[PDB]
């Protein structure tokens, strides 16, 4: 029985390489791969948007810590729930079917998005888009593989991963022209307010519904088709392509030869078809772990987790030790001034960056003044009066109050730290969230610029392995760019300012799209079409696992020490590369 | 059934029990000016209130029940000084035996002891920290009632608060003298304030409690926030009492110009000491006298005045055009001058058709004695204006809780101690 | 000149210490002052009257100053660095250890 | 001819007459490291010096002339508590007759008293308000003559000040033992500074105390603006004596920056005390030996040095470049090791060629020994810039009045306390 089944797959698959090769390359698989670019560039569109509005959405929706960090790791989690879930269902449902029940969803959720006010809300929208965006790479790579030859398989879907770095610079220009635009304050309904990072958003949503409408125009793969019993359409969709490509040769006279295919023999009413596609989907996943493919899906699994761990890691903890370099230089220029007698003063002034200790301020009035990261430590402050006054990073600690007043005044209950209020009175308090939040200036512009960099720094690697995809191989181009990726994470001793750090996360990203690449290619070609999407979707799961795992260890360990993130870095992707270095080739083969 | 009673009289305190208790008053305790009634005790030596019983009334027996009654007002404690300060307020204790009245930070005390010197403390706890509260500054009609065979009981305002039992304790002695004065109060600026002061030889149950408040309520007399008479000619701030955190307020001087509750009241703040809402925000409500003949500057009730709002300290006069859209018509201050025929006559009412003591509400009535209705507050397009409406009534008639047409006048007090 | 003056403001009973200084002022009188150990530097003095005044080891750097008098003012180990507080400035006052360097130029009137 | 002159030895004070005097000395009595000779006296009851002559040379007669030399250094009088504060330094009165030297507000006194109680006062009188002073902490030399038959007279440096007739004056005692030590000062930190008292038993002439101050000035050792003993090492800010309102500056380092004379002069008052100029203003000129073999660090004349500028706390080396155009050519301070062939070598002048003291100038020389000339300052562009050349030497040999070659060093003292 296996072996019948064995010789019949064999069969059909080199009578679907020779019809692919009468067919040829031209303009369909060209079309085809603009419609998945796009469907890809969704992809690399979404997960930049949370870390572009998180600085605005902090303070427009009362963003406490635990809660920017949910925020900016839920888009991982859904995709993988969305990956896995989207995966197992086009092997049962189609490739093409999938991909717009995943973009549509995704779609939606990202328009409900920009509109929503609450925290649980937006969580749960941009959850469910994560889920919608999940399905999109497996999908996308697996379908676009049953249209290519042997001849030129690795270039043709190496080339197709340009389009995640161009939604990563459409992202980054788009959080450029519309986020600093602050004084934007749209109003529909007094309780609500419209910012600009809603409009980004919407903005960001937009290339999902292009990628639906590009992806509604093309068929579905034939391959699925003829392993599902299937066989006139697959047909006409083989001469579809055929004649699409002849006719754009500039030969429309000949005609497609193949006249018979073979195809693999197959042997209330909505919970016994939901009963029954969990029944075969966790088949597929389930034979994903059978005694012909058990080695190869623990490389895979392997490779994946460890490759996906480093590159997070390092990708989230770049951002994060600049910010902390910028925080040092910041506490380094800080003001001290020890001891201060003010008397009978009235006041308006601006103060930042300061540290006011052991004042004694008595009858004095404060009216109008603006205090950014300014601290009063060890002050007296006695019949005083305090009006219009704005306060971001400014704290009351050790300080005495008697008999003063707090008229038209943000100096709520946070602010005042180990403090003591005697008979004073807050009148008139300002509107504001309960605790504090950040607010981001220019500042946000050089992280927009630094994100383009590192997606710039993604270009080179990419042509040079879709140059080479074919020349060398799968597996020494992945094991290959795994070693100068650890190198180049060992290299993360000599960088200790800003400049240093741009140069250090722009050469590791260079470095690291080879390998990602060949990754993608090697994952494609290793498993038969009748699982490629179920086994594809859960390597990408893992991915985003390993995605979530790496961004908090790395996090975490920011402004500690440099020596971990080094560590598991190269030892992970020493493991990675080790376990890659023992795979089956697959540079010439028929897809199977 | 009253043993003492301690009322006022021509310049003199007496007794309105036929026993003729014989009473010391020293030279530093003051009275109020409209309610000379209320006595008010500093903390000084001279500050002292003697009343000497009669040795046929006095406590010595051991089956013997009793129970003693009183108002008190206690201004709000302002620093850490009066923490764990326990002072006696009202002493009845001789040879170690006898029963004790007395106030600590937020507390007030019973204590009884007997012969062989068993404590037994009965305590009622109001907090400190609340936005507003029915207990700081404010006139609380304090009850006691001991049963010697099951428990010892205190009523705050006529309901239970807590109940010890003293079946334990043996004989009780007291004094023939009963003391009126602050004993061992570190704070030199701390008073408080009593008024109808009375003994009964007899535990009293929920229903004489009851009637004993309600009939020393005055209840046809409006009352203020703090508990004291209502008068013409003096500004008051205004609350909302089902919305307390809201003052009253005006945005534009006319018709054009409508009266609303903005908000939230600010706090007024001692570390550890208090954490009260401010009573001195918004617009200030004088009342005066349109057709009341009485003499005395008293607010009765179902009396008809007009009302001036302070706005800048300028007095603007309440009215609202009869003749308008819907019932819930908005009110609005405007020039004293202008109001022309507009529905300015109020009749101020306290207690209800049954007689039953409410808080104070204010009925808008025309020129033909036609009821505009009870003024109270509705929210056109999220702001809250004061409407006049028979709505209130229509609840009243069918006895549903009426929203919003109760009122609450504080003026400036002492013991709030808040700055202006 | 007669609303100028009517415009103007009065501070009595003003104290300051150990506290750096840059403000520009104008119409003003500071009466009764009593500053110890400041650095003022950089200010801009239009119209500005200190009267009865007590000045204890202070700095002035950078001082422009027109229409402006120190009146019944008393400067103990004060120092005036680049400043145009020309001796015709100082009317019924008592400079005490002070020490002017690197005057400003200008007319030896007002 | 001299009866006392109080010289200094190892580790005491002893006298070159052949008279013996006993000399003591207190425990508080300061000495100058470098110029010992020099004694300072502090407003204290130990800092005493007591000097015993013996009875063959006590002064009692009427007819006999006598005099006095001695070199004297007075700080700045800071404050009003030095006003009208007439104080003794030296005093020789003993039952209210004798000669005494004292000090007061800008004021150096010589009295006389005799038997008869009857005062002669001699007053020399120096300004404060000066810009610069010749003698406001600096060493003054002042001699008195008295002839009992004509006059008495004062000189400061030499030259007649002051005289006044003492023909009336009778028969003058005069004390066993002589004092230094300051007397009525109500000051508690006012000293002074002496040294050179020597003593004559006539009159003398302008001919001997020019001689005696010739010989007693020092004049082959070099001496700062105070009058004190150059020393290398030490910074010293510039004057110009015939420019004294202007300061030696930079502009910018190496040939290419000029040095030059910046101006005004600040100023240092205390309201009718002082009103002095700032002597602390410029670049400090510290100096290097070169090929003197002296141990000491005593700067001498004909001294071959090197000039180190004080420029941002960094020390410049002096120098020109001697081949350009000019003999009037432009100084400049350069980093000490790039210099090169530049010539540095400048000899230091305090005696002319007669033997005539007058004030420090330096001569710029080449590494050959030929003569750049005496350093002065030239006008280039309404700029005065430091120029070298033998220009000056050439007026020194016609006998002519030099422009520019006189130079004045001031460290830091704390007689002037000035603020740095
Ligand atoms: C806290 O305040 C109370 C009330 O005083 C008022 O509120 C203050 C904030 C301030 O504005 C005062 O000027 C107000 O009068 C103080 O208690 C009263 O203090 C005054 C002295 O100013 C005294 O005459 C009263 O008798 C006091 N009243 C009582 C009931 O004690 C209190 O002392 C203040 N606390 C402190 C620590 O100063
Ligand atoms: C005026 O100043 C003199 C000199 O002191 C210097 O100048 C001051 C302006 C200031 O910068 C000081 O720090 C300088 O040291 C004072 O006279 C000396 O005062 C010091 C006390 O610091 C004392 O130790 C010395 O013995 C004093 N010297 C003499 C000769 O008296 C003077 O006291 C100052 N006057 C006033 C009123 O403060
Ligand atoms: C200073 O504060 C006052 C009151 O808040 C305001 O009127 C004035 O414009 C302020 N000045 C500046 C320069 O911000
Ligand atoms: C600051 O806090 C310390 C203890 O934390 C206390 O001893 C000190 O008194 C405080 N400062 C002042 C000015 O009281
Ligand atoms: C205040 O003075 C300082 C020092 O002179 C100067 O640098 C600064 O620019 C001044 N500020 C303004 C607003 O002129
Ligand atoms: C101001 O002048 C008056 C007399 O003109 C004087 O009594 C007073 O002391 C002066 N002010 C001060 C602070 O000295
Ligand atoms: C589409 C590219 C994708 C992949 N599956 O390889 N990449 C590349 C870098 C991170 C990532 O998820």
């Amino acid at each position: 029985g296996e072996a019948q089944r064995r010789k019949e797959r064999e069969e059909l698959a080199q009578q679907y390489e020779a019809i692919l090769r009468e067919c040829g390359h031209g303009r369909f698989q060209w079309t085809l791969y603009f419609v998945l670019g796009l469907a890809l560039m969704a992809d690399g569109v979404e997960v930049f948007v949370v870390g572009f509005v998180l600085p605005s959405a902090e303070k427009d929706m009362c963003l406490s810590d635990s809660n920017k960090g949910m925020l900016g790791l839920i888009v991982y989690l859904g995709m993988m729930v969305g990956a896995f879930l989207w995966g197992g269902l086009a092997d049962r449902l189609g490739r093409r079917q999938c991909l717009l029940i995943s973009l549509s969803v995704n779609s939606v959720f990202a328009f409900f998005s920009s509109f929503v006010q609450g925290y649980g809300t937006f969580l749960f929208c941009r959850l469910l888009s994560g889920v919608g965006i999940g399905g999109s790479i497996p999908i996308v790579f697996s379908y676009f593989s049953e249209f290519l030859a042997q001849e030129k398989r690795g270039e043709h879907l190496s080339w197709l991963c340009m389009f995640w770095m161009i939604g990563g610079v459409y992202a980054a220009a788009m959080a450029w022209a519309i986020i600093p635009h602050y004084g934007w304050s749209f109003q529909m309904g007094s309780a609500y307010q419209f910012h600009s990072w809603r409009v980004f958003v919407l903005v960001c949503a937009f290339p999902s519904v292009f990628a639906i409408g590009a992806l509604t125009t093309q068929p579905e793969s034939p391959r699925f088709f003829l392993e599902n019993g299937k066989h006139d359409e697959a047909w006409m969709v083989l001469k579809q392509v055929h004649d699409t490509n002849m006719r754009a040769k500039g030969h429309p006279e000949r005609v497609f030869s193949v006249t018979h295919i073979k195809t693999i023999h197959q042997e209330q009413r909505w919970g016994v078809r939901a009963l029954s596609l969990g029944g075969q989907v966790w088949g597929n996943f389930l034979s994903c772990f059978g005694p012909e493919y058990r080695r190869i899906t623990l490389m895979m699994m392997g490779v994946w987790f460890t490759m996906s761990f480093s590159y997070y890691g390092l990708t989230v903890w770049f951002p994060d030790m600049i910010r902390h370099l910028q925080a040092v230089d910041y506490a380094s220029r800080t003001k001290v001034f020890p001891g201060e007698r003010v008397e009978h003063v009235t006041f308006n002034f601006t103060l930042e960056n300061q540290i006011h200790r052991g004042g004694q301020y008595f009858n004095d009035k404060f009216i109008g003044l603006r205090l950014k990261s300014v601290s009063f430590e060890d002050s007296l402050f006695e019949e005083c009066y305090f009006e219009d006054v704005t306060s971001s990073n400014t704290f009351f600690r050790n300080c005495t109050f008697i008999n003063t007043v707090f008229y038209n005044t943000d100096l709520f209950e946070y602010k005042f730290v180990n403090s003591r209020l005697i008979n004073s009175t807050f009148l008139h308090n300002k509107e504001g969230c309960p605790l504090d939040v950040t607010g981001t200036g220019e500042g946000a512009y050089m992280v927009y610029f630094v994100s383009f960099l590192g997606t710039l720094a993604v270009l080179p690697g990419n042509i040079v392995s879709a140059l080479l995809m074919d020349k060398i191989g799968r597996l020494r181009m992945l094991a290959g760019s795994s070693v100068m990726s650890c190198v180049s994470c060992f290299f993360l001793s000599f960088g200790n300012s800003e400049s240093a750090m741009i140069a250090l996360l722009c050469l590791f990203g260079g470095v690291s799209i080879a390998s990602w690449n060949a990754l993608d290619v090697l994952t494609v070609e290793l498993y038969p079409s009748d699982k490629r999407t179920t086994a594809f979707g859960f390597l990408n799961a893992l991915c985003k696992l390993a995605a979530v795992l790496g961004i908090s260890i790395f996090t975490s360990f920011v402004g500690i020490t440099k020596a971990a993130p080094i560590l598991f870095a190269s030892a992970a992707l020493a493991l990675g590369s080790s376990l890659a270095l023992k795979l089956p080739e697959t540079r010439g083969q028929v897809l199977q | 059934t009253s043993i003492l009673s301690i009322v006022y009289k021509k310049d003199d305190l007496i007794d309105l029990s036929r026993y003729g208790a014989k009473i010391n008053i020293g030279d530093r305790v003051y009275y109020d000016s409209i309610d000379k009634n209320q006595i008010k005790l500093i903390n000084l030596e001279s500050s002292t209130i003697e009343v000497i019983l009669k040795n046929a009334i006095v406590y010595n027996s051991m089956y013997e029940n009793f129970s003693t009654s009183f108002w008190i007002k206690i201004p709000k404690y302002f620093s850490k000084i009066n923490l764990n300060n326990e002072y006696t307020i009202i002493n009845c204790i001789e040879n170690n035996s006898g029963w004790k009245v007395s106030l600590n930070y937020g507390e007030i005390i019973w204590t009884l002891q007997d012969n062989k010197q068993n404590i037994q403390r009965v305590v009622f706890k109001y907090s400190q920290m609340v936005n507003i509260s029915d207990y700081i500054n404010r006139w609380i009609f304090v009850t006691i009632t001991n049963n010697r065979l099951t428990k010892s009981k205190i009523y705050i305002n006529g309901r239970l608060i807590d109940q010890k039992p003293i079946s334990n304790l043996g004989n009780i002695h007291a004094s023939n003298k009963i003391m009126f004065k602050l004993d061992g109060c570190r704070d030199p600026r701390r008073y408080i304030m009593i008024k109808y002061f009375n003994l009964f030889d007899k535990e009293l149950n929920e229903k004489e409690i009851k009637d004993l408040y309600d009939s020393q309520s005055n209840s046809g007399i409006l009352k203020d926030f703090w508990g004291n008479y209502l008068q013409y000619d003096k500004p008051y701030y205004m609350l909302n009492l089902f919305d307390p955190n809201k003052y009253v307020d005006v945005n534009n001087i006319g018709i054009r110009g409508y009266m609303y509750l903005k908000g939230p009241r600010g706090s007024v703040v001692t570390t550890n000491i208090y954490l009260n809402s401010t009573l001195y925000e918004g617009t200030k409500f004088i009342i005066k006298k349109y057709a009341s003949g009485n003499e005395d500057n008293i607010v009765r009730n179902n009396d008809r005045v007009y009302i001036n709002v302070v706005v800048k300290n300028k007095e603007y006069r309440l009215a609202t055009n009869a003749s308008q859209a819907g019932v819930e018509k908005i009110l609005s201050a405007l020039e004293i001058p202008d109001v022309g025929n507009l529905s300015q006559v109020v009749v101020m009412k306290s207690k209800d058709d049954q007689g039953i003591r409410n808080k104070c509400k204010m009925n808008l009535q025309d020129n033909n004695g036609n009821d505009i209705g009870f003024i109270g507050f509705h929210l056109y397009d999220n702001i809250a204006k004061l409407v006049a409406s028979n709505w209130y009534n229509r609840q009243v008639g069918k006895a549903s809780r009426t929203f919003g047409c109760s009122w609450e006048f504080i003026p400036v007090d002492d013991g709030w101690g808040e700055s202006s």
